[PDB]
RNA sequence: GUACGUGAAAUUGCUGAAAGGGAAGCAUUGGAAAUCAGUCUUACCUGGGUGAGAUCAGUAGUCUCUCGAGACUAUGCA
RNA sequence: UUGAGAAGCUCAGACGAGUAGGCAGGCGUGGAGGUUUGUGACGAAGCCUUGGGCGUGAGCCUGGGUCGAACAGCCUCUAGUGCAGAUCUUGGUGGAAGUAGCUAGAUCUA
RNA sequence: AAAACUUUCAGCAACGGAUCUCUUGGCUCUCGCAUCGAUGAAGAACGCAGCGAAAUGCGAUACGUAAUGUGAAUUG
C-alpha cells in the first residue's frame, strides 16, 4: 500500500506537486511541511497528523491506516487550545507513541500557524493603505484626453487675457507696480 | 498627427506637413538643414534669393559631386548648388506654416523655424526617393526681469 | 453532445453555413425572444423578427430603448429600430444596427401567416 | 551565510558584437582554427563547470532567499513554513485584482514578495 | 408627486415634482419650487417628522415648529423653542412622534417628550452617547436607544398594560425601566472584540407579557445590519456585513414589506430578510444621502449631490430634480401625481 | 466592406477618394466665386457655420452657475468652512505640506518646488504610524488651516489629498505630468514674493467648492512688485497648475496692443479630481460629497468640474 | 484614419549627450558621469489596571459523527 | 536531531587539455492525453527596454512601456522541432551616389 | 581641441512588414451514391445586369418565366 502508493505518486505523477528548481512542493492541504517528501506526503503515509487553521482556530488532524478506504471519515479533528503550552500538550497526548518526527513536524506547524494568526490580528489593528489597481484602458483614455484638454486650454493665451483684463479694472492701487511707464500711459489713453 | 519634435503643442507652434512629396530626398535634406533655426521672414528672403540664383544652398553631408561656388562663404564651406524644385516645396510649406500661425493668432514678428525634418518616403531600376517634410515655427522664447 | 452523423460540429462548416446563408435562412437566423407576457400568452418562446414589430432593446449601449422595427438588414444580420439613431459629423442621424437576439418582442405585428405560425408552434390566441 | 558568485558577467557568444545576425546567447565555437575554442590569451572566457556556484547558495537572491513563482493565493500559502528561505514572486500575467490579494495574504504569512508593488497604486 | 425639503441654511422648499421629470434632461418640465422659511445657517433644519398631514421641523438652535401642508402656502401652526441650557455641547440626534408626544432625544442622552395639545414637557435621562433612538409605533411607551460604545437597550414605560396606556401618565422617569439590553457578539476570528456603534434602529415586526418579542433591526458604524429578537436572546438573531462604509439610515418599505439601508458611500439598497441577502440597489444616487423618506410606493432620497431622487418600491427612477442648496431632510407629502 | 480583395478595394477607395476631393473642390471653388461677388452670402455663412468643439457641444447640466447673482448661492458661502478666508476676518492661510510614509528624494524635489509656490507653508516629514486624521487634529491645534499630503510610491508622486482644518472638506486628486523647473524650457528662478492666483473655467457648482478650496491656500494680499502669477485652469475636468513670471509689453495681437511675456517658473503638473469628502479625510469611513465614476467619464462631452 | 490589428530587424532623418593624430574593434580592472536595485524598530519578554468573551462555567439545549469528537444556541465573565 | 523525494540524506580522498569518435544528463519549439478546483479585458500572446533577478550554460523569472484575446507550469505522448554561412531561397534595405550619366536653360545651372 | 565632419549611445519621426493572434482556404483519411451527348454535350464566342471593380447569374422570356413552399422583404 504505502510503498506502492509512494512509487506511483512520488515518482510518476501527483496533481499536488509543484516542481521548483531547488525543491518540490505539495499543493495538498494536509501536508505539514508543504514540501514533496516521502515523510511529508499525506497520500503515501497511512498514519499522518497535521495542524491546519479554520476561521481562526487551529485543529489537529489525524488519520489512521484503518480508515484509509472511507474518505469521508478518514481524517479526525480536535481543537487546539489558544494557550500555547496547552496546545503543545494536546498534540503530545493525541499523538502518543507516534514517531518523534511526526510530533516534531506538528508542533513546528503549530508555531507557524500561531504566528500567522498573531500577525493577522496585528495587521487588522494597523492602518495600512489600500492597494488600488491600475487600469490600462483608463490610463490610455485619460492620457489622450488630457493631451486634447491641454491643447484646448490655451493656457498662455488665457493667462495673459486675464492678466490684461485685471490690469484694465485696476485691481492694483492708483498705478500698478508691475508696469513700465510707457505701457501704463498706453493703458490710460486706451481705457479712457 | 504627431511630429518628430516634442514641440508643436498649441502654445506657440504652427505646424506644416508634406507627405510623399515628389522631390529628391538628398536635396531636400540640405535645404532643410540650411533654413533650420532661422527666422521665418529671413527664410522667405533666402528662398527668394535661391530662386533668382542670388544665393546658394550649401551641401554639407551629400556634398559628393557638388562643384566649388563663391556664394557658400556665408556658411563656411564652398560646395553649394541652386536647387529649385526642393526650394519650391519648402516655400509652399513655409507659407502653410505662416498661414497656420496667423490663424492661431500668434505673434508674427518673432516666428522662427524651430524644427524642420525631412524623412524618406516609400521608394517608387529608377526607384527615386520621395520626401516627407515637416516644419514647426514658433516664437523666439524670451526672458523677463526677475524682481528689480 | 450531438449523435447524428447528419450534422457537423466543424467550426469551419458551421461558420461557412452562417455567413454564406441565403435570405430565406437568415429569416430564421434573425429570431428574437418574446416578452414574458407574450411568451406565456402565445405559448411561444421566440419568433423570427419582422418589420412593424415592437421591441425593447435588452443589451448594448441602447439598452432599455423601445420602438418599431423599421427594417431588418439581413446582409449584416442587423435590426434597424425607429428613433434609435446616432448623430453623424454633419448632424444627420445614422440608424444603429441591433442584433435580433439583443431585443425582446413586446408586441407582435400579427398577420394571418403569423397567426397560422402561432397555432403551428403549439401556440394559441 | 553570505552568497558568493564566482562570476557576474554573462558569457556572450563569440563575434556576437560584430553582427546583428548573431545573437548574444552562448554558442559553443565548433571551429577548429578558432582562437576562442583553443583559449588563447585575450580570447573571451567560456562556460565551464568550474564557474558553478555553491550548492547551498545556488538559486539564492542577493537577500538570501530563493524565488518562488506564485499565480494565486493558494501558491503563496505553501510558503507558510518556508518564509525564511523563499520569496514569493507573482507571475507577470496575474491581474491586479489578484496581485493585491496575494500581497495582503503574503503579509500575514510573513513572506517577502519580490514584485509586490506592481500594477497598483496606494491610498493612505 | 409632492414633497417637502429643508436645507442647511434653514429654508423649506415645497417641491411640486411630477413623474418623469429629470432636470439633467433639458426637455423636462422644471418642478414648481415653493420656497419659504429662514435663510440663516445658524438655524438649519435637522429633522422633518411627518405628523399625519402636519409636518414637524427641527432646527439646529432648537426651534421646533409645526407646519400644516394641507393648504398652500403652509403656515407655522405652532412654535416651540428648546432651552439653550441643553444644547451647549449636545445636539438633537433623533426626533419622533408617538401618541401625541413629541420626542427630542439629544446626544448627551437627555430625552425630551412634549405633549402636543397640553404643551407638557417631561425630561428623561438615559445612558451615554446617543446616535439613534426610536419609538415603537404600535405599542405605546417603548424606546430603543443606542450609540457609540453603547449597545441598543429597550426602555418601556408601561410594563404591559395589556392593550395600551393613556397619554397623560406616559413617559414618567419612575415608570421607565429597561426591559431589554443588547449583548455584544463573540470576538472576531482574530480574537478581536467586535466594536459597537449603533447608528440606526427600526422595528421590523411589521415585516417579519403582551406584545413581547420586539423584533427590530439596527445598523452600525462598521457596516453591519443586525436583526434582533428579545425572545430569542440578548444577542443578535442574525448579523450581516452589508457595507464597508458606516451605515447612515435604516427603515421599512411598506409597499413591499421589506427593509432599506443607506451608507455614507452613497449606496441605498433593499435587504430581503427572508432570503437573507441584498436584492437590488437604488441606482443613480450620487453623494452620501442625507435623509430618506418613504410613503407608499414612492421613496424620496436626498443627499450631498444637491438633488432629490424619486424611486418606486422597485428601484425605478420615477423622478429627479436639482435643488441648488445642500439638503438635510426630505419628506413625501403626496404620493399621487400633481394632476390627480 | 463588400470587396474581399485587398488590392481591388484599395483601388476602389482611391478612385472614390479622388472623386470626393474633386467634386468637393468644384463646389468650394463655385461657392468662393459666388460669395466674393456677393459678400452677403459670405457674412451669413461664417455666422451660421461656426465650427463645433467639445466645449460648445458639452452636455447640459443644471448645476452650472449663472452670470446673474443669486442670493441663495451667496448665502451658502457666507457661513461654510471656507468663510473664514473670504470674510472680513481675513485669516491668513497656514499650510502644512507632508508626504506619504517613507518618501524618496524625487518626492522631496516636487515638494520643494511646491513649497516655493506657497509662501508661509512648511514641510514636515511623515514619520512612523501617524495617520491623516491624527495629523489633521494635531495640525489644527498648531494653527494650521490647510493640510496637503503628497502620495508617492515607486519613486513617483501620483496623488494629492488636501484637507481644510479643522473639519473642512477633504479633496483627493491624482497628479500627472509632473515637471519640475529644471525640465521646463526657458524657465525662471522663483522669488520670495507672494504669487497672484487666477482661476478659470470652474463653472459648475462643484467647481465653486474646488475653486474656493484652491483659492483658500493663497494669501489674499499678493505682492504686486514681484509680478508672479499661479494659475489653476480646469479644462475638460483637468486642472492644470502653472506658475509664471509675467511682464506687460506691446503686442500686435490684442486690440489694445498690450500683452504679457510669461516665463515659466514651475512646478508644472495636472490634477484630476477623484473624490470630495465632507470632513477630514477617511478613505474607509468618510462622507462622500463626490466620487468620480470612470464609466460615465467615457462621455467626452460631459464634465463635473 | 482605408499608406488602416500587433508593427521586430536591417536602413534613414532630426534632436540630445559623449568621444574623436591614419580605423573601429572586444576582453580584464577601476575612475568619472548618468541611472537603478535597497533594504529600516518592530517586535519579543514581563507586568499592573480596566473592561471584553470560549476552547473558562461547583452551567442548560440542538445538530452532525461516534461515551466524546466537531458545529452552533441561551446564560454567567466568579 | 527530527537529515527516509533510500530516486533521499551523509562522510572521505583523488582528479580536471582535447580533434575523430564513444557516453550521460539537461535547455528550447509546434501539436496530443492527463493535470494545475491554473493565468486573462482590474489586460492573454507578441514586441520594446542603459529596470531587477536566477542558472557554468542552453535558457528562465520579473518591473516599466506598448498592446488587444487568448495562454502557460508539471507527468506522459508526438514531430515538417533549434541556423551565421550552402557564389542558399523569398522579401526588405543600404554604401558605391546624387556618382556614371541623359532632358532643358545659359563647359556651367536646372 | 568648440563648430562642421566622423563615430558611439539614447529619444522621436520615417522605412519595412517580422512576430503574435485567426481563418467561409488547403491537405489527408473514411463513408454514401451512379447521373454527359445528334431530344445538340464538354468547350469557345457574343449578348442581358438601372450602376455594379470584377466575379457570379442568365440567354432576345437574358443576375431569369411557370409551379410549389416559406410569408415581407430588397440594400452599396
Amino acid at each position: 500500500q504505502d510503498e506502492v502508493i509512494w512509487q506511483v505518486v512520488g515518482h510518476e505523477f501527483c496533481s499536488y506537486r509543484i516542481k521548483g528548481e531547488a525543491q518540490n512542493f505539495c499543493r495538498n492541504e494536509y501536508n505539514v511541511t508543504g514540501l514533496c517528501n516521502r515523510q511529508s506526503c499525506p497520500l503515501a503515509n497511512s498514519r499522518y497528523a497535521t495542524v491546519r487553521e479554520d476561521n481562526g482556530k487551529l485543529y489537529l488532524y489525524m488519520k489512521t491506516i484503518e480508515r484509509a478506504h472511507f474518505p469521508s471519515k478518514l481524517w479526525q479533528r480536535i481543537k487546539l487550545s489558544k494557550n500555547y503550552a496547552k496546545a503543545l500538550e494536546q498534540i503530545d497526548q493525541q499523538l502518543l507513541y507516534w514517531p518523534g518526527r511526526q510530533i516534531h513536524r506538528c508542533k513546528q506547524r503549530l508555531t507557524r500557524l500561531t504566528q500567522y494568526l498573531l500577525k493577522a490580528r496585528r495587521l487588522a489593528l494597523k492602518h495600512q493603505p489600500a492597494l488600488i489597481p491600475i487600469k490600462p484602458k483608463q490610463a490610455h483614455r485619460e492620457a489622450s484626453r488630457e493631451r486634447k484638454a491641454l491643447i484646448a486650454a490655451k493656457l498662455e493665451k488665457n493667462i495673459e487675457k486675464e492678466l490684461v483684463k485685471r490690469l484694465k479694472s485696476g485691481v492694483y492701487g492708483d498705478q500698478p507696480l508691475n508696469v513700465n511707464e510707457e505701457i501704463w500711459n498706453k493703458v490710460l489713453a486706451a481705457r479712457e | 498627427v504627431r511630429y518628430s519634435a516634442s514641440p508643436a503643442l498649441e502654445t506657440k507652434c504652427a505646424k506644416a506637413r508634406g507627405a510623399y512629396l515628389r522631390t529628391h530626398f538628398k536635396n531636400s535634406r540640405e535645404v532643410a538643414f540650411t533654413i533650420n533655426g532661422m527666422s521665418l521672414k529671413k527664410a522667405f528672403i533666402f528662398l527668394d534669393n535661391v530662386k533668382e540664383h542670388k544665393q546658394a544652398v550649401p551641401f554639407r553631408r551629400f556634398n559628393g559631386g557638388v562643384g566649388r561656388t563663391a556664394q557658400g562663404k556665408e556658411f563656411g564651406v564652398t560646395q553649394a548648388r541652386w536647387p529649385v524644385k526642393s526650394v519650391k516645396f519648402f516655400y509652399d510649406l513655409l507659407k502653410n506654416a505662416e498661414a497656420n500661425a496667423e490663424a492661431k493668432g500668434l505673434d508674427m514678428d518673432k516666428l522662427i523655424i524651430k524644427h524642420v525634418q525631412v524623412n524618406a518616403a516609400p521608394k517608387q531600376a529608377y526607384l527615386s526617393s520621395p520626401s516627407h517634410i515637416e516644419i514647426i515655427v514658433a516664437e523666439e522664447e524670451e526672458a523677463v526681469p526677475k524682481a528689480n | 453532445m450531438k449523435f447524428s452523423r447528419d450534422v457537423t460540429s466543424s467550426r469551419r462548416k458551421q461558420r461557412k453555413a452562417h455567413f454564406g446563408a441565403p435570405s430565406s435562412v437568415r429569416r430564421v437566423l434573425m429570431s428574437a425572444p418574446l416578452s414574458k407576457e407574450l411568451r406565456e400568452q402565445y405559448k411561444i418562446r421566440s419568433l423570427p423578427v419582422r418589420r412593424d414589430d415592437q421591441i425593447t432593446v435588452i443589451r448594448g449601449s441602447n439598452k432599455g430603448r423601445e420602438g418599431k422595427i423599421t427594417s431588418v438588414y439581413r446582409k449584416k444580420f442587423l435590426l434597424l429600430i425607429e428613433r434609435v439613431t446616432r448623430e453623424k459629423a454633419n448632424g444627420a442621424s445614422a440608424p444603429v444596427g441591433i442584433d435580433a437576439s439583443k431585443v425582446v418582442i413586446t408586441k407582435l405585428h400579427l398577420d394571418k401567416d403569423r397567426k397560422d405560425l402561432i397555432v403551428r408552434k403549439g401556440g394559441k390566441v | 551565510v553570505n552568497i558568493i558568485k564566482k562570476r557576474t558577467k554573462p558569457f556572450k557568444r563569440h563575434q556576437s558584437d560584430r553582427f546583428k545576425r548573431v545573437g548574444e546567447s552562448w554558442r559553443k565555437p565548433r571551429g577548429i582554427d578558432s582562437c576562442v575554442r583553443r583559449r588563447f590569451r585575450g580570447t573571451i572566457s567560456m562556460p565551464k563547470i568550474g564557474y558553478g556556484n555553491n550548492k547551498k547558495t545556488r538559486y539564492c537572491m542577493p537577500n538570501g532567499l530563493k524565488a518562488f513563482l506564485v499565480r494565486n493565493v493558494s501558491d503563496v500559502e505553501l510558503l507558510l513554513m518556508h518564509n525564511k528561505t523563499y520569496a514569493a514572486e507573482i507571475a507577470g500575467n496575474v491581474s491586479a485584482r489578484k496581485r493585491v490579494e496575494i500581497v495582503e495574504k503574503a503579509r500575514a504569512l510573513g513572506v517577502k514578495v519580490t514584485n509586490a508593488g506592481a500594477k497598483v497604486r496606494s491610498q493612505e | 408627486m409632492k414633497l417637502l425639503l429643508g436645507d442647511e441654511i434653514g429654508q423649506l422648499k415645497f417641491i411640486e415634482i411630477k413623474k418623469g421629470t429629470d432636470t439633467s434632461n433639458p426637455e423636462s418640465e422644471a418642478p414648481v419650487i415653493q420656497k419659504f422659511g429662514e435663510l440663516d445657517r445658524e438655524k438649519g433644519v435637522l429633522f422633518m417628522l411627518k405628523h399625519e398631514m402636519n409636518v414637524f421641523v427641527a432646527r439646529k438652535n432648537g426651534t421646533i415648529e409645526c407646519w400644516n401642508v394641507n393648504q398652500e402656502p403652509p403656515i407655522l401652526s405652532s412654535l416651540w423653542q428648546l432651552d439653550s441650557s441643553l444644547l451647549e455641547t449636545a445636539s438633537i440626534v433623533s426626533m419622533k412622534y408617538s401618541n401625541g408626544w413629541l420626542m427630542l432625544a439629544l446626544s448627551d442622552g437627555n430625552l425630551l417628550f412634549r405633549h402636543i395639545e397640553s404643551s407638557k414637557l417631561r425630561k428623561l435621562q438615559l445612558h451615554g452617547p446617543l446616535s439613534a433612538v426610536e419609538l415603537h409605533p404600535r405599542i405605546p411607551g417603548i424606546i430603543a436607544a443606542g450609540g457609540k460604545e453603547n449597545d441598543v437597550c429597550l426602555y418601556s414605560c408601561n410594563p404591559t398594560c395589556k392593550s395600551n396606556i393613556d397619554e397623560l401618565e406616559l413617559w414618567r422617569t419612575e415608570n421607565v425601566v429597561k426591559v431589554f439590553q443588547g449583548k455584544n457578539v463573540k470576538n472576531d476570528s482574530l480574537n478581536l472584540r467586535v466594536r459597537v456603534w449603533i447608528t440606526g434602529i427600526v422595528f421590523t415586526e411589521d415585516i417579519i407579557d403582551e406584545s413581547l418579542c420586539f423584533h427590530f433591526a439596527t445598523i452600525t458604524h462598521y457596516g453591519q445590519l443586525r436583526f434582533y429578537d428579545t425572545k430569542h436572546g440578548r444577542r443578535p438573531v442574525s448579523t450581516f456585513d452589508v457595507s464597508t462604509s458606516p451605515l447612515s439610515h435604516v427603515g421599512l418599505l411598506p409597499s413591499i414589506k421589506l427593509l432599506y439601508f443607506a451608507d455614507k458611500r452613497a449606496q441605498i439598497s433593499i435587504f430581503d430578510h427572508s432570503k437573507k441577502k441584498v436584492i437590488g440597489r437604488f441606482q443613480g444616487v450620487k453623494g452620501a444621502p442625507s435623509s430618506i423618506h418613504c410613503l407608499g410606493n414612492v421613496v424620496a432620497i436626498t443627499g450631498l449631490d444637491r438633488n432629490v431622487r424619486i424611486f418606486d418600491a422597485d428601484r425605478k427612477p420615477l423622478a429627479n430634480a436639482y435643488i441648488k442648496a445642500l439638503p438635510t431632510s426630505i419628506i413625501v407629502i403626496n404620493e399621487r401625481d400633481a394632476e390627480i | 466592406g463588400k470587396i474581399k480583395n485587398k488590392i481591388v478595394r484599395q483601388q476602389q477607395y482611391m478612385k472614390a477618394l479622388h472623386q470626393k476631393n474633386k467634386d468637393k473642390l468644384e463646389r468650394r471653388k463655385e461657392r468662393a466665386k459666388e460669395e466674393e461677388k456677393d459678400p452677403e452670402k459670405k457674412r451669413l455663412r461664417l455666422s451660421e457655420n461656426i465650427p463645433a468643439t467639445i466645449e460648445s457641444k458639452r452636455v447640459y447640466d443644471e448645476t452650472i452657475i449663472e452670470d446673474k447673482p443669486d442670493e441663495e448661492l451667496q448665502a451658502e458661502l457666507k457661513d461654510d468652512e471656507f468663510s473664514a478666508y473670504f470674510s472680513e476676518e481675513r485669516k491668513v492661510p497656514k499650510l502644512l505640506v507632508t508626504t506619504s510614509k517613507r518618501a524618496s528624494r524625487k518626492c522631496y524635489d516636487f515638494a520643494s518646488e511646491l513649497l516655493d509656490c506657497f509662501p508661509n507653508a512648511e514641510f514636515r516629514k511623515r514619520t512612523g504610524d501617524i495617520e491623516v486624521h491624527e495629523i489633521a487634529e494635531a495640525a489644527a491645534k498648531r494653527g494650521y488651516t490647510d493640510l496637503l499630503v503628497l502620495n508617492e510610491d515607486r519613486k513617483k508622486t501620483n496623488a494629492l489629498t488636501l484637507v481644510h482644518l479643522p473639519n473642512g472638506p477633504s479633496f483627493y486628486f491624482t497628479l500627472s505630468n509632473l515637471q519640475t523647473a529644471k525640465e521646463i524650457s526657458n524657465h525662471g528662478r522663483s522669488t520670495g514674493h507672494i504669487p497672484e492666483l487666477i482661476i478659470n473655467n470652474f463653472s459648475t457648482r462643484l467647481g465653486m467648492t474646488v475653486a474656493r478650496a484652491f483659492q483658500s491656500l493663497f494669501i489674499q494680499t499678493p505682492q504686486i512688485q514681484g509680478r508672479q502669477v499661479v494659475t489653476i485652469h480646469c479644462q475638460r475636468d483637468f486642472l492644470f497648475f502653472r506658475r509664471h513670471r509675467y511682464a506687460f509689453r506691446e503686442k500686435s495681437n490684442m486690440p489694445d496692443g498690450i500683452g504679457t511675456g510669461l516665463q515659466e517658473l514651475g512646478p508644472r503638473f495636472t490634477m484630476r479630481l477623484r473624490m470630495v469628502q465632507k470632513g477630514v479625510w477617511d478613505r474607509k469611513e468618510g462622507e462622500v460629497f463626490f466620487e468620480s465614476n470612470a464609466g460615465e467619464e467615457s462621455d467626452r462631452r460631459k464634465f463635473w468640474l
